[PDB]
């Protein structure tokens, strides 16, 4: 029980409320992590305002709870982000996101000539915090990108 | 069992100095002694999926001054891969079924990775993957460095031509970063730069390297002259502006140069070394060859045997 | 407009309110027809439970109108679905889709040999209540396919 | 002006039956007095991205024999749409600036009615868009038909071969289903089936047509036995099977033909009609051809030229 | 001397139930006690004029694990007959004047049969002509199913995918109808359907078999499901329309088979086995390739070999 304010957002029972999300970032996230499969209620607040960072987008999905390596495929799409895991209407469980050591699967690798592309294999990336533009290498090629380069949405 | 049984020999950035060292001591040891038997009733698949002359034929040679067989093929295009479609999944998985150990070269990068996982327990050779690695030009560099300078530490390696598409470069450069003192020329043409990847591990490293338009000026400097070709086949058409060798070397421009600096190559050469360097004491291109052999038996017989006395 | 089952806050003055979308179908016109792809406030309720209609879907959007065009561009995938008008919180008019004579934009001809591939046209098709499915026809290639196969962006 | 007055002439599905009527009309009018200074002074537009023999050159000896100009190109083999990357927008934007009509056959469905989108006020006669339509064969056919049967109205027309891509069996269907009492029978493989877009249009009209194996299943009571060519070059792959002719029109088996009975063909022909029918009376194909000359002139006076030509 | 002493292992038409019992119980013996020295100093020639990864690797490997030698061509363009116009007859005939034993793919159907009149008392052993048998390739299969299955009588196959160019299902189906007790289901696509010689010798043989329109039916019903793969290089034109997998197996098909059910396949495998069946119990494609390496070594041993004791 509470009420978080400012705004209007909605009442939950039990389950993940993703709060912090970046402009636009919600549409995307409720693909990239295919949120809408849930036949669970589903809140989603766009643009709401929110102090120095103005609009901001909200995602929440009563009765699920991000898998384990969600949270961390959740860093390099949103860094800001914070994951409400809720129950009895409670936060009973407050969590911010890390950059783990390595996306598995669901990045592609930038490389045109990587054996990835052809071959039937699980992308893997390994995640060196490289300053400010988080590297990124492919296990495959060794190569090393930007993880914007490599991050397209 | 040793280090290296079993082991798949990859990347030199999977390697460490002891085992680089234990490489060289071995291929030492096979030079002036012999061991005709050593992989006897081994049978080794040369699969190269990409040209070749100097790495297949010595790894070859070196399968057979060991007692082995080698089954293989040298063209992909009359494989089940290259007609009927096969994925290199699935050609590697019935292959190492077969043999004890798998070389191979492909046009692209990650693919020698990948066998790797398909492959069970059958070691897997990495004789060139894309323009990504090429471990054993690296084992026979640094045994033909260390047997002409005597020393792989403090040594001052300068690095000319295609430094982005080298596959030779990213390899040897990993390695002498595992030994101490080495300082860095790179000599090339801007669109073939070494990578930032490599560069960023020297910088952790605490190495000093250095950029340059010639070797004029590094010229009476050097102890290692590490000359490499254009990777025309590797080129994107936007890069063909390149494909014209734009630092050649020629006996005239060794007048400076240390008595005892040496110049490699991994070959083939397109017209990067001018013939007349051939005479000068200077050229080391085909005696640097020459070790290919030793190295790669060394690698094979550590790979595949356990405990090895010599 | 009062609403209560579980306590919440939602409320608007303007805007549009596309109601009664029918489950699932919520996200897919979020793409389409790009309502997402604004600065206004919007609020999205994917599964939301209501009446007899049970699972539906709803679309708050702030400050935003569409046209009887536009609504009518909903009736092929949320027909019983009925844009609402809002303005000064107070309901307007109740609108609702109706099918729409042309599909401008958004679908893409299936026929890979028609000039709109290539050329730099905006697609057309003719909407037409087939028998029993819905049948399309490009405006260019001529070729009639039935709405369940003809695709978009 | 005339009702087709500076009109495209994209599609049958566009035009009306008394539109028809207005051609088939002056047509047989421009037979009988020849007009040869009715398009002195315009240029006209000969623009074939596709192969083609009795469409364009008949439709350049209409404009011909009426005073026009021509100018265009074969094939864009060597047209800057062709060479320099460019849209067949642009191409059609600068066209209809020199111009005063064009005539236009290409490869993609929809293309001549692209061209109305960029041809300004210069009008757009399709000469065959793909698989889609081919508007003036059917004109030709129909004032043939008329020619050879008194009428249009009810009428058996049986039609063979490919019905899928027959781009002429898609207006010419289209546009006898505009008239009343014809009743269709279509002789065509599984695979290259009348499409199903005019089968919802006879059934929506009432009009009857009736599937069959065989020509035989017909011979003895259709007026007009439409054979067409296999659209080889269309064919997807995957349907091959079909490429050579499934059904041959031999003399012989016109041995119960009905006396009117005329056998048309839009040619090219391969193998579907035998040499023999050449010499049966029912064998029209090649006067067919012939008509050509005036359904064009027909229409080409009707869109350039604001009075009928009496 | 044994059964096959010097013999042509040409087509399994020709080899009887105790021959290929005679193989599979020497390969047994072979698979678990290798004989380093038993091809000393025979010189196999290894020639291959069509693709191939397994056939000719294992089989080389086979030859090399025996002590043999090996001496061959992987393609026939660097040959005489692909160049000077040889004629297989004469290449055969001075090819048997050096080796032991002759390996052999060829494009065409006989090609085996035809060098076996040509090659004097050297063995021939046919790696596959054309689409007509691929007699090693049951070998190692009767073997895999044996081994699996402890019977070749009695059991339940079905045979999937292109049956009609398929040659490792027709030296599979003749082999099978050699033991007693077994029931063959076929499903394939109608243009690929198992050619009416093999279906006639089953009739004669007395042997039940069934036509089939997918696996979901049988699938709860058999002990081995042989899938093939559609023989692309082989079809007519006319028969493209198959080129792609008409029937593929997933993991998910596999929920209500018999819990001692094995996937067979030669492979190599375009998509007709979905990967995820790679994982599931069932999945033998590569343990079955893998015995190619016992099957071809028991050949060799008894073709080159009178008196073998094991
Ligand atoms: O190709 C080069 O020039 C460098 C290097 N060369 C070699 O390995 C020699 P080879 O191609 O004769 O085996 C390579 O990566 O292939
Ligand atoms: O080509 C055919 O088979 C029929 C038809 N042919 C014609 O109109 C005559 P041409 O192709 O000589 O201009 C067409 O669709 O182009
Ligand atoms: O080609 C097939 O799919 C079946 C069969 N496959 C093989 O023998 C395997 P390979 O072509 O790798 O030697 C054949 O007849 O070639
Ligand atoms: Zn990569
Ligand atoms: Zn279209």
């Amino acid at each position: 029980m509470t009420h978080d304010n400012k705004l209007q957002v909605e009442a939950i029972k039990r389950g993940t409320v993703i709060d912090h999300i970046p402009a636009q970032i919600g549409f995307k996230l409720l693909s990239l992590f295919k949120l809408t499969e849930t036949d669970q209620r589903i809140t989603i607040g766009l643009n709401l305002p929110s102090g120095e960072m103005g609009r901001k987008d909200l995602i929440k999905i009563e009765n699920t709870f991000l898998s384990e390596d969600q949270v961390d495929q959740l860093a390099l799409y949103a860094p800001q982000a914070t994951v409400n895991r809720i129950d009895n209407y409670e936060v009973v469980g407050k969590s911010r996101p890390s950059l783990p050591e390595r996306i598995d699967n669901v990045l592609v690798c930038p490389n045109s000539n990587c054996i990835s592309h052809a071959e039937p294999v699980s992308s893997s990336f390994a995640v060196r915090k490289r300053a400010n533009d988080i590297a990124l290498k492919c296990k495959y090629c060794e190569k090393e990108f930007s993880h914007n380069v490599v991050l397209a949405n | 069992a040793n280090p290296l049984y079993q082991k798949h020999i990859i990347s030199i950035n999977d390697l460490s100095r002891d085992d680089l060292n234990l490489v060289l001591a071995t291929a030492a040891k096979l030079k002036a002694n012999p061991q005709p038997e050593l992989l006897k009733h081994k049978v080794i698949a040369s699969c190269f999926f990409e040209a070749s002359t100097r790495t297949r034929l010595s790894f070859e040679t070196s399968m057979h001054r060991l007692g082995a067989s080698v089954v293989g093929f040298s063209d992909s295009a009359n494989t089940s891969l290259g007609k009927k479609g096969e994925t290199l999944a699935d050609t590697i998985s019935v292959i190492s079924t077969y043999v004890d150990a798998i070389v191979m070269r492909h046009p692209q990068e990650g693919a020698a990775r990948l066998a790797t996982e398909f492959s069970g327990n059958v070691p897997v050779l990495n004789a060139g993957d894309g323009s990504n690695q090429h471990p054993t030009q690296t084992l026979l560099d640094l045994f033909t460095i260390q047997e002409t300078q005597g020393r792989l530490d403090n040594l001052h390696v300068a690095m000319v031509g295609d430094l982005k598409y080298g596959r030779t470069v990213h390899s040897l450069t990993q390695a002498l970063a595992k030994f101490d003192g080495n300082r860095f020329y790179f000599i090339a043409p801007d669109a073939l730069a070494m990578p930032q990847y490599i560069l960023d591990m020297l910088d952790e490293k605490g190495i000093a390297w250095s950029l340059h338009s010639s070797i004029e000026e590094v010229m009476a400097e050097v102890d290692i002259l590490y000359m490499t070709r254009v990777q025309k086949e590797r080129l994107d058409p936007s890069e063909y502006a390149n494909v014209k060798a734009q630092f050649v070397l020629r006996a005239s421009d060794l007048h400076n140069a240390k008595a005892n600096m040496k110049v490699l190559h991994p070959l083939a050469r397109v017209d990067e070394i001018a013939t007349d360097v051939d005479k000068t004491p200077h050229a080391w291109y085909f005696q640097q060859a020459g070790n290919g052999i030793f190295a790669r038996q060394a690698l094979l017989a550590l790979v595949l045997n356990r405990d090895l006395v010599l």
